[PDB]
RNA sequence: CCGACUUACCAACCCGAUGCAAACUGCGAAUACCGGAGAAUGUUAUCACGGGAGACACACGGCGGGUGCUAACGUCCGUCGUGAAGAGGGAAACAACCCAGACCGCCAGCUAAGGUCCCAAAGUCAUGGUUAAGUGGGAAACGAUGUGGGAAGGCCCAGACAGCCAGGAUGUUGGCUUAGAAGCAGCCAUCAUUUAAAGAAAGCGUAAUAGCUCACUGGUCGAGUCGGCCUGCGCGGAAGA
RNA sequence: UCCUCCUAAAGAGUAACGGAGGAGCACGAAGGUUGGCUAAUCCUGGUCGGACAUCAGGAGGUUAGUGCAAUGGCAUAAGCC
RNA sequence: CGAUGUCGGCUCAUCACAUCCUGGGGCUGAAGUAGGUCCCAAGGGUAUGGCUGUUCGCCAUUUAAAGUGGUACGCGAGCUG
């Protein structure tokens, strides 16, 4: 579908950040539908289907939502990736999970290198408010 | 097969084919197969294309033949000479001139109709073409 | 709103407007009112490209000749028996 | 390899190529939509 | 008796729309035919009478038709031209096709049909495109990413189209025929999560699923791409002593 | 052998073992004149009477009729007394 | 038609391919032998007997196969009747 889509799930992106928090990457390259029963219902888990991962990452397309919101992101970019925005709970434990679900059977997570709170690069971090 | 029930006489001239059509606009249904050649059609070939697009819209919808088999062709009798009097009717015939629709459907898609119309066009030996209803 | 531009036609008859035929356009005439008819020549693509539209035959048409906007409204046209063509138009001023 | 006039597509995995001036249709999983002019 | 009803059916009159007819015209030409006037031209080319014949086996081509197979260098009617009774040039040869009507002679010139590489006399003429089949230099229905174009249209630098990668989703042994029909057999029903998506599967594959896939759905990718239309020319179909 | 239409190419005419039909009569009235009149069909109502005899209206307008086959005509009637 | 001699049979052949075999290939519902269909290919070969005047055709038995047609339904100034 043409621009009012693309332009619409995008908008409906940046939207997602006006009150949003903390994200994380995620990268797929062989993901299955067993581990999409892992991540979103741990969605379900939080709240509901609000949560979207949303892999959309074309340099026109996410990354076009971009300059309205966080510019520090656009560098994340490149390779196929995930954005993973959050919502309930400031900096919640949706960031952990990417981590520890990879390293539970999920081959690969690009390379968890996180997203934007501190404006941080890669880092493990169980510093959260719990 | 196509056939008056009654006719003043019998047998008929040849005359000639030279001409246009009048009935060059769908005014019944919807999608139309209009001829761009010039011949004849008897009342087997479109008796065969009717089957054919029955066939194929599988006798759903309606369809119309605004064509008649009217002229009465005569053959003479095999190993006769010649004269002795004209042949005996042995078929009819309709005249068909450029622009003359041949069938007409309604309530068909017209992903169907066009296949459903080319069936009929395989069969019939005149060159035709798939026509839709259009406004004024 | 559709808008088309025309021409006049100098000359008329059959040979005429076969020519016009030919060389990728046709006659059209415009009546109706209190003024004298007008014979135009049309462009046959920009027609046929335009024709296909339901709204051609109900809605107004602007015809641009001479310099001047006529406001004119589809009341007849011919088409090839045949062939996906137009060979003449007849617009009612409205 | 079935020759005749009329040659066209059967299914998705037909290639029509033209060898020699000949039209010849070949599909890539059934021998017997081989077809030429 | 009278009937009350609907009903896998047919259909009169009339009305609305679409056609057809040599033996149907509420319509109606172009041509042709009768008569009058007028300028010009034509060796009175017109008519009447008298003397003398010859002939009444026509053919072909164009147009208008009947009978034939809308076959015949076939046959039968109307008009015109030619041969008959007409030589010459051209179509390689050719009574009828085209140009053109031989009083005679000339080693004079100008043209029409038709041609200008050689046979064989004339442009290896100039500009502009098409064809790659010897098409030209035998043919159809039909079929094809053959090219030379015209006008539009869809999708597309938030990434199209191909490829190149991951997934194509809970039941459901489906409502079912249940042998088994599991997403792909006939009914169906076609939700509902998870979604980034995905028919309670479009196919091969099947006992049937699995499986391999298809739409899809994300990731990669870096400019077009996809199908109809209107056409110029070309290919197959195309087998004989 | 004779008559009507088409083929018969809008003057006449024009062929085939061409396509469709008729004639070898009749009437002293079925002729002439004068005077007068207009149907075919359908609908409604009415005893025998029925789809259709006869009788009243209405619609219709020559879709009837011509002594006969067809064609061309016929209301001023060529039709009907 | 001021004559082009005719069916069949014997001898004698020749050309063509829409090929009967041999040759090569594609598909196959082609496991193999044996098969079915289609394309190319005429270099060579392509039967003996009973019946009938018969070509044709029926039957017996072979053959790798017992081809289709043209040559004035080939060939009587070669034969036969
Ligand atoms: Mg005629
Ligand atoms: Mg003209
Ligand atoms: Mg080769
Ligand atoms: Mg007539
Ligand atoms: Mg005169
Ligand atoms: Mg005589
Ligand atoms: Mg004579
Ligand atoms: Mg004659
Ligand atoms: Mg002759
Ligand atoms: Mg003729
Ligand atoms: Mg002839
Ligand atoms: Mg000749
Ligand atoms: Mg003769
Ligand atoms: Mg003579
Ligand atoms: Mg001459
Ligand atoms: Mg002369
Ligand atoms: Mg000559
Ligand atoms: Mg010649
Ligand atoms: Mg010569
Ligand atoms: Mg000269
Ligand atoms: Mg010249
Ligand atoms: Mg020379
Ligand atoms: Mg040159
Ligand atoms: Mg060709
Ligand atoms: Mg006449
Ligand atoms: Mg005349
Ligand atoms: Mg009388
Ligand atoms: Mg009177
Ligand atoms: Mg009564
Ligand atoms: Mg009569
Ligand atoms: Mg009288
Ligand atoms: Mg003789
Ligand atoms: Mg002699
Ligand atoms: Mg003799
Ligand atoms: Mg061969
Ligand atoms: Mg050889
Ligand atoms: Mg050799
Ligand atoms: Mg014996
Ligand atoms: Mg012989
Ligand atoms: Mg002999
Ligand atoms: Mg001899
Ligand atoms: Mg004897
Ligand atoms: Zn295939």
């Amino acid at each position: 579908a043409l621009n009012l889509q693309d332009k619409q799930a995008i908008v409906a992106e940046v939207s997602e950040v006006a009150k949003g928090a903390l994200s994380a990457v995620v990268a797929d390259s062989r993901g299955v539908t067993v581990d999409k029963m892992t991540e979103l219902r741990k969605a379900g888990r939080e709240a509901g289907v609000y949560m979207r991962v949303v892999r959309n990452t074309l340099l026109r397309r996410a990354v076009e939502g971009t300059p309205f919101e966080c510019l520090k992101d656009a560098f994340v970019g490149p390779t196929l990736i995930a954005y993973s925005m959050e919502h309930p709970g400031a900096a919640a434990r949706l960031f952990k999970e990417f981590a520890k679900a990879n390293a539970k059977f999920e081959v690969k997570a690009a390379a968890f290198e996180g997203e934007l709170i501190p404006a941080s690069q890669i880092d493990r971090l169980a510093t959260l408010p719990t | 097969m196509l056939q008056p029930k009654r006719t003043k006489f019998r047998k008929m001239h040849k005359g000639r084919n030279r001409g246009l059509a009048q009935g060059t606009d769908v005014s019944f249904g919807s999608f139309g197969l209009k001829a761009v050649g010039r011949g004849r059609l008897t009342a087997r070939q479109i008796e065969a294309a009717r089957r054919a697009m029955t066939r194929a819209v599988k006798r759903q919808g309606k369809i119309w033949i605004r064509v008649f088999p009217d002229k009465p062709i005569t053959e003479k009798p095999l190993a006769v000479r010649m004269g002795k009097g004209k042949g005996n009717v042995e078929y009819w015939v309709a005249l068909i001139q450029p622009g003359k629709v041949l069938y007409e459907m309604d309530g068909v898609p017209e992903e169907l109709a066009r296949e459903a119309f080319k069936l009929a066009a395989a069969k019939l030996p005149i060159k035709t073409t798939f026509v839709t209803k259009t406004v004024m | 709103m559709f808008t088309i531009n025309a021409e006049v036609r100098k000359e008329q008859g059959k040979g005429a407007s076969r020519r016009l035929r030919a060389a990728n356009k046709f006659p059209a005439i415009i009546y109706g009112g209190k003024e004298a008819p007008l014979a135009i020549e049309l462009d046959h693509d920009k027609v046929m490209n335009m024709q296909a539209k339901a709204e051609f035959y109900s809605e107004v048409l602007t015809i641009v000749v001479d310099g001047k906007e006529i406001k004119v409204k589809a009341q007849d046209v011919q088409r090839h028996p045949y062939k996906p063509k137009l060979q003449h138009i007849d617009f009612v001023r409205a | 390899m079935k020759v005749r006039a009329s040659v066209k597509k059967l299914c998705r995995n037909c290639k029509i190529v033209k060898r020699d001036g000949v039209i010849r249709v070949i599909c890539s999983a059934e021998p017997k939509h081989k077809q030429r002019q």
